[PDB]
RNA sequence: ACAGGUUUGGUCCUGGCCUUUCUAUUAAUUCUUAAUAAAAUUACACAUGCAAGUAUCCGCGCCCCGGUGAGAAUGCCCU
RNA sequence: CACGGGAAACAGCAGUGAUAAAAAUUAAGCCAUGAACGAAAGUUUGACUAAGUUAUAUUAAUUAGAGUUGGUAAAUCUCG
């Protein structure tokens, strides 16, 4: 990327390196911030940097911006059970908010690592099929077993053409 | 050629040093093709029968070179020193028949330890080494196993009562087949 | 309470016995090379980077477990004489499930005689590899582990690689693993190539094998010639722990010395050839006094 | 092309010159050598004790061709062709 | 394979079936084996059925489930 | 595909090239094709002996009893295959075929010897 | 599933 | 893309066309054998044979398998 | 769409006419597997299995012809 102020924030690595995963009960995040004043530096930098990372990890969570409606920047979270979480940011920096958000509503490290651990067992190594879903495609790709007749031609005694010839004779 | 006894003798010979020198065999060979991009596949073979087909490949132009697993100096020239991967056919220019020979010879040589290749450090297969579990330790014999009796009563052959045989004969009369007795216990060999 | 390889006492002795050479433990391997990454660091940050490598080196130096020979499996679950000649080949059934550890899986073979018996260790490990493949393990026994091929690798001082192939291919408690490791340890002893496995993670295995075979004469001579004495006496200290009821360990309680005198105790008590040991220790002493 | 290549290569900055103008160590992290911090050049003279200011998001100019290739989107039929020796 | 609405063939329009012969002794023994075999498999099928009920019940309202539910609720407050 | 009815069944699905059969133990709706879509693949069954003279069979035991528990039908060969492993009692047709082999072999032995004398 | 161009077929119900 | 040919008396710049790489069908010329994979003009009209039976009568099954890409921006993912 | 009407159905395997630059056998068996039915021995199955045919592709070998030779782009002389 050439255009833009910070082209690095528009690459797949930057979108994927942000680790903030909301719980299944989080649906709506509303961010209000001001375009003037030194107090809103943390809020504006949070919108300019971290929000793309947050949305990429939570595709199903609505994120809506509102500019210059409240003198004090804040973040509002709407849960599934109607619960409202209000986060107040007036001097916290860009980094602080992400750490604060990750603790009130983010998922725990043990929960994330066990979630993908249970995902691994779906692609069981012992199965056969297409390359996109299974490792091997046939039993001939295992050393020791009878190889595919395409690569190594089979002995005549095992070919069905020879088997039928002797039965009819 | 009188070099089948020791193929590596030619590599240590003075003739090889005089001609090729320090550089590999395929250094002075250039492949003539149709334009800027060479075809991704070289000649299948250039030694068809007894006729040498045009400009030969580096290995098929001097017949004294033997592609075997004993000599490592020749096979080292076709393996990257740093990356440790086998050069493809377009990189050198050898014919496809000899390229297959090189890959098999290199693979055999690495299997015999004559050539060095990377060996990653591998963790042990299991986390806990316990032989206590019953999958590997011997389980107590079944009461029907020690006695020698079959595992189920109906596995063996039992003579039906004659009343039941008469009933079946009446039901399936006309289409009846010859009955048979108990099966032999052991089958002899022809 | 017999000594075991996992004890904290023996592990701490062997951890400082093998040493730590960053250059040798991190050697550029023959793989797909990628361009290096450069960054600017101060003096303080350089030590932080160095100590992280030390921690990574320690994890990379986890010695493989060493066990005794496994007992063969001879168990018959059931016998069926009705299927004596129904089939010619034998069926092998393997229970596959991602949740069951490989040590608890059921591998049961139906012999053509009709006997439902568990699979032996030789075939049990083969079946697990077939249905649960992993890097470095061949289904059939590679030709590299024949006696003829090992000598070719040994003549090319490939001892570190042979051990690394053996741990990946065979099971640590298997019979083939033991005979290959013992053969490798025997050969390096004959040629005095103990320097090859200095920073190698496999150094604990050969030291433990020597302390159980009562063959420390060769190893102690090399360490003194390498001017590594502080760890040399630790090796002698290890000997007393493993073999307490002996004349050498009795002297350590009688005389109650320290330093190089601990080697002198063994050199004159249980050492099979103490003439070289005492002379080399004498050679070290005079040289060290001159150096100091 | 000839003038541009020589002008660019003559403007190349070495590790030693970079270290001297920064007065900080330059550490080379080989990928095949693991996390071992190989040192290639040392700043002769005074060594600065003040660490470089760590920016969370660097401001650098990226070329779209480099990022496209890095993400695995260049699927031409001429980029990955096998060619002859150098 | 044919469909519902197509007409059948002409040559094979007279025959219906020709059951094979029945060995009296062999048929009775085979019938007896099946009666016990079906009985044994049915008990295993019901035993496996009860196992599935146990597994599903524990996943829904097991003791560990209540611990998990209370833990997240306690953390949220 | 939307089918009118059908029952869940554990069966063998053919595979491999000609003269080299290879069966996959799969569990799919009875009305779907033999190589068609399936619920879960359980194991494998190699019909040809290898260099060791073994016919490899793989079974997903904890999953196999799960589908049987929920009411899945079994075909003729999988019952014979499970019976050999010992998960199920020997199929009655497996024994009768064995007995027929002995009687045919016994007739073959007598017939050869009668001609000999 | 549905689309914005659904045509109200009536003969199928009439035949039923 | 590692690029190459071509504007002009001639140089630089801008800008098209084409070459070099791989796959499929048909055609021309040519052709010895074996094995494996695949088999494809046409939703045009069709001779003849066959493709759904089983079963102590009831019943169950009978484009399910298979075939085709005509139709519809149809749809994919998901509740 | 299919009550109805036109109208009298191979877009099941093999095969035929027409048409297109497009060219597989009017063949064998239910031995395996799959599906239907029977309590069951078992029966049916052009799905399939094993074969027939074709350089359409890949491999091995037993096999030798085609194209190009001003430049991009490997390569020639003598005549008309
Ligand atoms: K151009
Ligand atoms: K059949
Ligand atoms: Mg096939
Ligand atoms: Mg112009
Ligand atoms: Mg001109
Ligand atoms: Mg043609
Ligand atoms: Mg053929
Ligand atoms: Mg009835
Ligand atoms: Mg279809
Ligand atoms: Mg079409
Ligand atoms: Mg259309
Ligand atoms: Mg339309
Ligand atoms: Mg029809
Ligand atoms: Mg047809
Ligand atoms: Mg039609
Ligand atoms: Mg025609
Ligand atoms: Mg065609
Ligand atoms: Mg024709
Ligand atoms: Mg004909
Ligand atoms: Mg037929
Ligand atoms: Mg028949
Ligand atoms: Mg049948
Ligand atoms: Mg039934
Ligand atoms: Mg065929
Ligand atoms: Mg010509
Ligand atoms: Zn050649």
């Amino acid at each position: 990327p050439m255009k833009g102020r910070f082209p690095i924030r528009r690459t797949l690595q930057y979108l994927g390196q942000g680790d903030v995963v909301f719980k299944d009960s989080v649906k709506v995040m509303t961010v209000n911030y001001n375009t003037h004043g030194e107090l809103g530096e943390g809020a504006r930098k949070f919108v300019f940097f971290n929000i793309p990372q947050i949305q990429y990890k939570n595709p199903w969570v609505q994120i809506t911006m509102f500019k210059n409606m409240t003198p004090s920047p804040f973040l509002r979270f709407y849960l599934d059970s109607g619960e409202q979480v209000l986060v107040d940011v007036e001097s916290k920096s860009n980094k602080e908010i992400v750490e604060h958000i990750r603790k009130i509503l983010g998922k725990n490290e043990e929960t994330l690592e066990k979630e993908e651990q249970e995902k691994k067992q779906l692609s069981h190594p012992a199965h056969f099929g297409p390359r996109k879903y299974c490792l091997r495609e046939c039993m001939c790709e295992v050393e020791g077993q009878v190889p595919c007749p395409g690569l190594v031609p089979l002995p005549k005694e095992m070919t069905g053409k020879y088997k039928a010839a002797l039965k009819a004779t | 050629s009188p070099y089948k006894d020791e193929p590596w003798k030619y590599l240590d010979s003075e003739e090889y040093q005089n001609r090729y020198g320090s550089r590999p065999v395929w250094a002075d060979y250039r492949r003539n093709h149709k334009g800027g991009i060479p075809p991704q596949r070289t000649r299948k073979m250039c030694i068809r029968g007894n006729k040498v087909a045009g400009n030969p490949c580096p290995i098929c132009r001097d017949q004294k070179l033997h592609v075997d697993f004993r000599n490592v100096k020749l096979l080292e020239q076709f393996v990257c020193a740093h990356t440790g991967i086998i050069f493809h056919a377009p990189y050198t220019g050898v014919c496809m028949k000899q390229h297959k020979k090189l890959t098999q010879a290199i693979q055999k040589a690495r299997d015999h330890g004559l050539l060095r290749y990377h060996i990653p450090q591998v963790e042990p297969r299991d986390l806990d080494f316990s032989t206590t579990h019953g999958a590997v330790s011997s389980t107590p014999p079944a009461p029907t196993l020690v006695s020698g009796d079959p595992w189920y009563p109906w596995y063996s052959w039992k003579q039906p009562p004659e009343r039941e045989l008469s009933r079946l004969r009446r039901l399936y009369q006309g289409r009846l087949r010859e009955e048979s007795g108990p099966p032999p216990e052991l089958m002899p060999e022809v | 309470r017999k000594p075991t390889f996992m004890d904290e006492e023996v592990q701490n002795i062997l951890i400082k016995m093998t040493g730590l050479d960053l250059q040798k433990i991190f050697k550029p391997a023959l793989q797909e090379l990628k361009p290096p990454t450069y960054k600017l660091m101060t003096q303080a940050q350089l030590e932080e980077a160095t100590k992280q490598a030390v921690e990574a080196a320690k994890v990379r130096l986890k010695m493989p477990p060493v066990l005794e020979e496994r007992a063969p499996i001879n168990d018959v679950l059931a016998e069926d004489k009705i299927l004596e000649g129904t089939e010619t080949a034998k069926y092998v059934f393997t229970d596959i499930s991602y949740s069951i550890p490989h040590r608890e899986r059921f591998i049961v073979v139906r012999e053509p005689s009709g006997t439902l018996r568990k699979a032996s260790w030789e075939e049990r490990d083969r079946m697990i590899q077939v249905y649960f493949p992993r890097e470095g393990r061949r289904i059939l026994t590679p030709v590299i582990f024949k006696e003829e091929n090992l000598q070719t690798m040994y003549s090319q001082d490939q001892h570190v690689d042979v051990l690394n192939l053996c741990v990946a291919q065979f099971e640590p408690d298997s019979a083939e693993y033991i005979k290959i490791h013992h053969h490798t340890y025997e050969d390096i002893d004959k040629c005095g190539k103990y320097d090859l496995l200095r920073s190698t993670r496999h150094f604990g295995g050969m030291a433990w094998y020597f302390v159980n075979k009562k063959k420390i004469d060769g190893l102690l001579i090399d360490q003194i010639q390498r001017d590594l004495v502080s760890d040399a006496t630790s090796l002698v200290h290890l000997y007393h722990i493993l073999h307490p009821d002996g004349q050498s360990a009795q002297e350590a309680k009688k005389q109650g010395a320290e330093g190089l005198h601990l080697i002198k105790v063994f050199a004159k008590t249980e050492a099979q050839k103490g003439a070289y040991i005492e002379l080399t220790l004498q050679a070290y002493q005079e040289a060290f006094i001159t150096h100091s | 092309l000839t003038r541009g290549l020589f002008l660019g290569l003559s403007r190349q900055e070495t590790h030693q010159q970079l270290a001297d103008k920064k007065s900080l160590h330059v550490v080379e992290f080989r990928e095949e050598c693991g996390p071992l911090p190989i040192v290639v050049a040392s700043p002769q003279g005074a060594l600065r004790k003040d660490p470089e200011p760590e920016d969370e998001v660097p401001d650098i100019t990226l070329d779209w061709e480099d990022v496209k290739a890095a993400q695995g989107m260049k699927r031409s039929v001429w980029s990955g062709l096998k060619r002859a020796a150098t | 394979r044919k469909t519902r609405h197509d007409p059948p063939a002409k040559s094979k329009a007279g025959r219906v079936a020709t059951p094979p012969a029945v060995d009296p002794t062999e048929f009775f023994v085979l019938t007896e084996r099946y009666r016990q075999y079906r009985q044994t498999v049915r008990a295993l099928r019901l035993e496996f059925m009860s196992e599935v009920r146990k597994k599903l019940h524990e996943a829904r309202a097991g003791v560990q489930a209540e611990r998990k539910a209370q833990e997240d609720a306690a953390e949220h407050r | 595909r939307a089918y009118r009815g059908g029952h869940l069944t554990i069966r063998l699905a053919l595979g491999g090239c000609t003269n080299r059969p290879f069966y996959r133990i799969v569990a799919a709706h009875s009305k779907c094709p033999r190589d068609g879509r399936f619920v879960e693949q359980l194991g494998s069954y190699d019909p040809l002996p290898n260099s060791h003279g073994e016919k490899l069979v793989a079974l997903n035991f904890d999953r196999i009893r799960h589908w049987i528990g929920c009411g899945a039908h079994l075909s003729k060969p999988v019952e014979k295959l499970l019976g050999l492993s010992g998960f199920y009692p020997l199929h009655p047709m497996m024994i009768t075929n064995a007995e027929r082999l002995r009687r045919k072999r016994a007739r073959e032995v007598l017939l050869a010897s009668q001609k000999t004398d | 599933m549905a689309r914005k161009k659904v045509r109200p077929r009536l003969i199928a119900e009439l035949a039923r």
